[PDB]
């Protein structure tokens, strides 16, 4: 995801120049400010702090916070259930520690003392739901910013065009001003569909991925407090990995 | 949003570029 | 308060007030009529008076409600339960109408009577539902006007295109129609996504904050009736408090 | 309510007539008929007779048949409660009449009969839901026509452009032809957002208002069915009104 | 009711060649293939068999097989209640005939048998849901085709435009090429909103109508299951019909 | 058996949009400028990387090609491939006797049958199988949404390219080399976007969902057959549930024998 | 699942007008010089 930005800008910059034209005409510094400042201003109007400051804690999780999930969850749970089976019973915290990502520990520390399945299930559903809401809100904010970016690019285009009919002589300028006045919507749409809309969908994709992972973890922990063993619990858990990961896991 | 909703005002400003080109067309020079 | 309405209009003015130092050209009287008149008139078609009159009694009633923060309500519940406990009784209370703005009085003035708590929950949660629905209707009005504004900007764009066309024989009607086409949509864009869609979405977050505050007041007024101490009541009330303010409240 | 319709056309017509040119160019009997007949025809394709003919017999209810609610439902309920409780019995049919407007008696004739609070609740909720559904159907039928109007306006625009190109002498007919072509899409766009979509959203808003009114009725019909303190009932009833009206009713 | 298509393709035909020289410039032979074959090809990609021939079963059930009884439900369910209340046995299947066409029989041929009061609710609700879903499938297929038609018309217009940069033809016949190119989007937009979008919305509206009818029938068959005759069955059923239809039905 | 609509549809759409190019002078190379290719295709693909990390964007031609291939014979044969198993496990031995369920067709039947030889409660089997289907449908929805999202980004960058071509055209007013090759970019960006989006991605994006539905119904009937074997029923009574999954014409399609 | 709006008419409209833009700028360029 950090490779994608330089690529989406370099490819369009190569397209903007392959004709041989001077890219000098695609740059005026005022229009950058009109577009981006207006979008972020309307964004400040649109969204409050305590909810604009939660876009950052999740947009700083798609570039960072790399776990070990989707192949290690199954290993961990199969080895705990091997321990939970007659050697290292449910009161063994030796394996639960050192495996704290953020979530597996949350349930593995509460299963050991005492809970009912219909309670852990509910609190886990609520946790996954609030995590889904956080990503949904961040994605909605980024999509809304990709919406206000070309809107204010259009506003700036109009600002540049209106002050052109006043100075309506007849040579080359009715065209030059349409050129340098159209840059604002170019920056608007370019930011919209190169930075915000892709990242807005990125938050939703990561929310889906983490929802699958947390449902796998939920099913695992619920399987720990059931008195089950591998070849059943493994069969259950394994039914979340892509078929690629089913052959890339059966070999291990 | 849908990632398309500026296509309304996009069509607006494109229409306005067309109007300016009309303005470049009453004399063609 | 991060509402940077000054920022978007400041950046527009800085864009409007370019080398064309006279911004009297950004004011066409016909364009004002088309865009704003048609938008307001379709708003009267949509929302009749005695309902459209609420454009300044919710939209305005929410933007000046900085007279009661969600910590003050905790401290008020604290020192009301202080005199509701052993010191004093739950028979005489006058701090209800002391320095409260509009709410928590209906709940208190009712609980001081000898009636059941179930109906209190039923009426207060009802008030919260109706309040959220009222704010939803106000925000939907704000978004509907932001929908009609650029629609009539497009209408005026067609008007100015047709009026300019077929009579390209002088430099008066073409100039008037050109200015109409440009500024008609300029007003609609500068209006919708800078005053209405921002503020249409913004009014829903104020509604969310007030809904959380009202559920908190509801839990508090139900705790006043029951025989609970403020110490064991604080933890039952602080649950709805903002995450970053939990530590910010503990200063006491 | 019809006072807005003349304004939404007069304002834009003044804007169309800002001393630029005769509106004879803005009118072409061919394009008017293309647009309106085409949208009407696609409406006949969409809705058949005896179901598109039911449109006007619901839309005419928006121009007349006003409601007395939001200040008078509360009064006519509190006095009925004070007259049933403490005086005679709830079966007082003498004063249950004389105000048979549309819907209050729909349930009031039933509470005086032998029923349970659930069946009356289910009949009333079904009536409210089907009212909302009928209004949703009318509003859909209006927004859909508002969608067909500019679609067929653009169809006529394309027709005019086709029969303008390769039919002209390429000297000065390009402009006037474009004008008399885009007249069609002007008519479509104008009619759509000036008549239909405002009327569709008006149907939706009226459904919302009458739905709140019918819920306000039912909550209180059930109270008369239970014979409760008019104070509590006056309080739950008033918890539906805008803050200006919560006070405006207070002094009455 | 094919009078809709008559009016639509007669009004897009009257102005089609009214002003122009002849209706020949409105007919290219390749453009038809591009537009219609491309939309149908994208439909073949998009939709399989058994979902394409599943559409032909409802686009024919709308045109033919006109069952126009809606008050017969109210006019015959109360009748059957009379024939089964006190003097009529629940299993007088000889008397339930002469009115059931192909739906009310199957609804009633399994009420006096080993079917619980709620399982007859479940099976009928599943029938209503699958009918709604099949109508919805056909309707979204038709709207999807109305989406691909102008898209591929646009593709064809782009095809016609880009080729113009291969010919020079100095200033003589380029407007004619632009006209010939614009024909493809004309066929696209015309076919889309003259056939597919109106017929898709027709499927949607008829789905809503028949779902309301079947839900009325469902509440009827659930009312006779219990046997509540007095004003209950009637008041439940009549809630579905329009208030003008209510006064029209009140007489007989 | 063989989904023949998409291979004929692809060739039909592309043959028509290709004959469109060669019908006005027949020169086909004027619809290829390398700039517009970058702007549209490379732009949308890079935004696809911004959206999808290369790890699960690598599942593009995996959970899309597994559906598009669909060489699995499990279409209607499931019925007799279950009746023979029930016959050989019923009155022809006992349930703990594999016939070919360690060497048979696609893994789901294999998976369930490997589960039904070892003592497992039917409730557990039902839960795992339903949970095994729902996740299949979720992966299919993820792939289809990945396709439709690219279908969305393609005309977005078509618009961006139109803006590039207008900017760099108005910039150089008269050069006899920027009017052309500047309008070419604007047109061909839009052409590639509007062709790609609704000819390759949006249709095939929507197409993945119907294949997911038919595979879900197949897996449902497979699950029902496995639970029938686990309970123990004659092939005579077996058909009362398995046949009520196909299409009405497909019902009689095999009952001739 | 209610979604109605007059968007569909803009698809053909915006793209038709963006073709007219190129049509007009070519007509401008050539006849001029």
């Amino acid at each position: 995801t950090p490779i994608g930005f330089v690529l989406c800008f370099g490819l369009v910059l190569w397209g903007m120049a392959s004709g041989g034209s001077n890219l000098k005409v695609f740059w005026d510094v005022a229009s950058v400010f009109i577009t981006i400042g207006g979008s972020m201003a309307a964004m400040l109007i649109t969204y409050p702090m305590d909810e604009f400051k939660r876009l950052l804690i999740v947009i700083r999780q798609t570039f960072k916070d790399n776990g070990m999930s989707n192949i290690d969850v199954i290993q961990n749970f199969v080895d705990l259930s091997r321990k939970a089976r007659r050697e290292g019973l449910l009161s063994l915290e030796d394996a639960i520690n050192n495996l704290t990502d953020d979530y597996m520990k949350k349930g593995l520390r509460m299963v050991v003392d005492g809970i009912e399945p219909e309670t852990i299930r509910e609190i886990m559903e609520l946790e996954i739901d609030e995590m889904e809401k956080r990503h949904k809100s961040g994605a909605d904010m980024l999509k809304t910013w990709g919406g206000y970016a070309p809107a204010f690019g259009m506003v700036g285009t109009l600002i540049g065009l209106i002050q052109m009919l006043a100075n309506l002589t007849d040579s080359s300028t009715i065209a030059s001003g349409m050129g340098k006045a159209l840059i604002t919507t170019f920056y608007g749409s370019l930011m919209a569909n190169a930075v915000f809309n892709p990242m807005g969908a990125n938050l939703m994709f990561k929310s889906g991925v983490e929802a699958t992972t947390r449902e796998m973890v939920l099913e695992g922990v619920l399987a720990i407090q059931s008195g089950v063993n591998p070849r059943i619990m493994e069969e259950k858990l394994v039914s979340y990995l892509s078929p690629p990961e089913r052959q890339a896991y059966s070999k291990v | 949003i849908r990632g398309d909703e500026w296509l309304a005002t996009f069509s607006d400003t494109i229409t306005l570029l067309l109007t300016f080109f009309i303005l470049l067309y009453s004399f063609s020079s």
